[PDB]
RNA sequence: GGGGAGUGAAAUAGAUCCUGAAACCGCAUGCAUACAAGCAGUGGGAGCACCUUUGUGGUGUGACUGCGUACCUUUUGUAUA
RNA sequence: CUAAAACUAUGUGCCGAAGCUGCGGAUGUAUACUUUGUAUACGUGGUAGGGGAGCGUUCUGUAAGCCGAUGAAGGUGUGUU
């Protein structure tokens, strides 16, 4: 049985926060928190609010120890992306996108 | 009723020694081919190796007709802005008598994985004497 | 009486992606490649409907072969010699006898050399 | 056999309109009947 | 200056196949049971058995 | 026990039991059909090759019944001329079950 | 922002809210893939996996192999660089 | 590749195309003949272009009918003609 705990709207490109995603899947919840408490990435923050949300939902909603959790499954998605214009030089302008994403952390016993 | 291949796993490698001695050099090489690729067998299929292999002895004493040992050319290029070299019959066969087996055979085999494949069958030896005794190979008279 | 072609049109469309399926990248995703390939592998079909046949019948005879110099003779003179004997098996099925009943093989190149003597 | 589901024209009566440049199959497809490059296929294409 | 076609997507996943992260190199402490980067002062100022700021 | 018969300009190595797919036959889904033209009966050790036919052989089938092969598209393009041409076909054919083998 | 609880016939009807396609981007499973040269398919074809069956069955994949230079337009003529 | 795997001459076989034949199926024209179904024959590569026959989409009548919450349209699979 997983547990899920989805961070909608988190304001980061997938692309960086994927590179996190792929170091803790598959690992210990104990593992996850001290590889994502001493990483310098602006993603682990995002993806232990994430990860950290799921295991207080496995503890409360479901009543599951923590001491055997698992990072059973995780994956980041595309947000809906902010369009903004930049002045460019000689009078063009160009299309900027601000891209968010989505995180999902499903923890397993 | 349709036609069969043969299957990878039941086909029965041979092995066979033949001695070069005295012997014109491609037309030991068309027959080395033949044996090599299976063609001489029923259950012969183009996409699968049923070939045997053949143990080549004596292979420094093969002969070229005409003036070949001197006029025949062999040419190679290091992809070196000038570097296109080029050698002998006679001084590559006291020199490397394995590459003109190869070079001979392999340009009468197909081009591509099961070629390399079935190139990999063909053992060259300079002396009369080769170690694959342990596979007990057969005397084939050409 | 306006029409709007949203049903037809997708509906075709899937069709032509329906028949790309396993084709490699944006020739099994994107309509205008994958139409093309599609079309593509029809040609191809129609023109291997015709060269298998000739690749089988190059087969049997490759066959064939092996089997007459197992015996004696070559493919040529097997096939002149079976032919003299009034014999009209066709050469799948010589290439399957070859291939599976070496004893039956042996009779009809017996056939072949006493018809060519 | 009067009703208003089973009346048809005489057989020959009428005929479908002819439609230019709706795909190959038709037969009057990419050009329609144009030709090729020439005054006569542009638009108003016919000399007094 | 720019591409000629446009690259698939295998290939430039492919260029990704390179860019993944590390771990870091973290240790127990035993004075205080705490976990920190090795070679590193934790949080609460301790390193080797010896205290900053008291 | 084998034996090589004709069957819709196509011969066929059948055995007893055998199960198989020729080109269409006007006999009816429950008819036993005969081959007398046997070309070669070999039984082991027993070879009769028929020049052409073997004296006597004979084999027996019956019609399980006929169908259609899977669709086949044809499909004509000439690039270039504005030439398309988009065909299909289901090739007809009679299933046979091999009941006896004389020789 | 979410997980429960609750409302509701329905909450992947929760306000970016009917339906929710494609391109495009993830994750999971099966098979293939690190000695091999090209319009990426097609004809054949081993092996593996899963369904089923006592199948000459189905579904996915596809080692190896023959053949094979996109489409449109314009042209005497285009793989056309 | 050298008493050829060259050349000249001669012969006996064989391979070889979507050509021809075989088997099965469709179709145009014509002729017979039921009087519209079968035979028989000849035909069935195609651009521009000419001719013939159809599919599907929205809307009006038929329709105050018929199907639909025991689930319409739409979407997504599968099987089949
Ligand atoms: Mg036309
Ligand atoms: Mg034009
Ligand atoms: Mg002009
Ligand atoms: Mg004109
Ligand atoms: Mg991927
Ligand atoms: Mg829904
Ligand atoms: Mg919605
Ligand atoms: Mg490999
Ligand atoms: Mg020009
Ligand atoms: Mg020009
Ligand atoms: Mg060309
Ligand atoms: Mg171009
Ligand atoms: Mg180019
Ligand atoms: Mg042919
Ligand atoms: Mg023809
Ligand atoms: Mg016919
Ligand atoms: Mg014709
Ligand atoms: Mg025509």
């Amino acid at each position: 049985m997983e547990v899920t705990a989805k961070l909608r709207g988190a304001a980061i490109s997938a692309q960086k926060a994927r590179l996190v995603a792929d170091l803790i899947r598959g690992k210990s919840v104990a593992h996850a928190l001290n590889i994502l408490n001493f990483s310098n990435k602006k993603a682990a923050v995002l993806v232990k609010k994430a990860l950290e949300s799921a295991i207080a939902n496995a503890e409360h909603n479901n009543s599951l120890d923590v001491d055997d959790l698992k990072v059973s499954t995780i994956y980041v998605d595309e947000g809906m992306s902010l369009k903004r214009i930049m002045p460019r030089a000689k009078g063009r302008a160009d299309r900027i996108t601000k891209r968010t994403c989505h995180i999902t952390v499903k923890v397993g016993v | 009723m349709k036609t069969l291949s043969a299957k990878p796993a039941e086909v029965q490698h041979d092995w066979f020694v033949v001695d070069a001695t005295g012997k014109t050099l491609g037309r030991l090489a068309t027959e080395i081919a033949r044996r090599l690729r299976g063609k001489h067998k029923t259950s012969y299929t183009p996409h699968v190796d049923a070939g045997d292999y053949i143990i080549v002895i004596n292979a420094e004493q093969v002969q070229v007709t005409g003036n070949k040992a001197l006029d025949k050319k062999y040419y190679r290029h290091t992809e070196f802005p000038g570097g296109l070299k080029e050698t002998n019959f006679e001084k590559l066969v006291a020199h490397k008598p394995e590459e003109i087996f190869e070079r001979a055979v392999k340009g009468m085999l197909p081009k591509g994985p099961l070629g390399y494949a079935m190139i990999k069958k063909m053992k060259v030896y300079a002396g009369s004497e080769h170690p694959h005794a342990a596979q007990q190979p057969q005397v084939l008279d050409i | 009486a306006r029409v709007k072609r949203g049903v037809v049109a997708h509906r075709r469309h899937k069709k032509i992606l329906a028949r790309a399926k396993g084709y490699y990248g944006a020739r099994s995703r994107v309509y205008r490649v994958a139409f093309q390939a599609v079309i593509k592998a029809g040609q191809y079909a129609y023109r291997d409907r015709r060269q298998k046949k000739r690749q089988f019948r190059a087969l049997w005879i490759a066959r064939i072969n092996a089997g007459a110099r197992q015996n004696g003779l070559s493919y040529s003179r097997m096939i002149d010699g079976l032919k003299k004997a009034q014999v009209i098996i066709d050469r799948r099925v010589l290439a399957d006898i070859a291939m599976h009943d070496a004893v039956a093989f042996a009779a009809l190149a017996e056939k072949a050399k006493g018809a060519l003597a | 056999t009067l009703r208003l589901n089973e009346l048809a024209p005489a057989e020959g009566a009428k005929r479908e309109h002819r439609r230019l440049g709706r795909g190959i199959g038709s037969g009057v497809g990419k050009t329609g009947g144009r030709g090729i490059k020439g005054q006569k296929s542009r638009k108003s294409g016919g000399v007094r | 200056a720019v591409q000629q076609n446009r690259k698939s997507r295998s290939r430039r996943d492919m260029r990704r196949s390179h860019d993944a992260l590390t771990e870091n190199a973290l240790t127990v402490d035993q004075a205080t049971g705490e976990t920190h980067r090795r070679h590193h002062v934790t949080k609460d100022g301790f390193y080797r058995g010896r205290q900053l700021f008291a | 026990m084998y034996a090589v018969i004709q069957s819709g300009g196509k011969q066929h190595r059948v055995v007893e039991g055998e199960t198989l797919k020729v080109e269409l036959l006007k006999a009816e889904s429950g008819a036993t059909i005969t081959f007398d033209d046997v070309l070669m009966v070999v039984n082991g050790d027993n070879i009769q090759i028929g020049a052409p036919v073997v004296a006597g052989a004979k084999v027996t089938a019956e019609v399980i019944g006929h169908g259609r092969h899977d669709k086949i598209r044809i499909i004509k393009m000439r690039r270039r001329k504005h030439y398309r041409k988009q065909q299909g076909h289901r090739q007809w054919f009679t299933e046979l079950k091999i009941t006896g083998i004389s020789g």
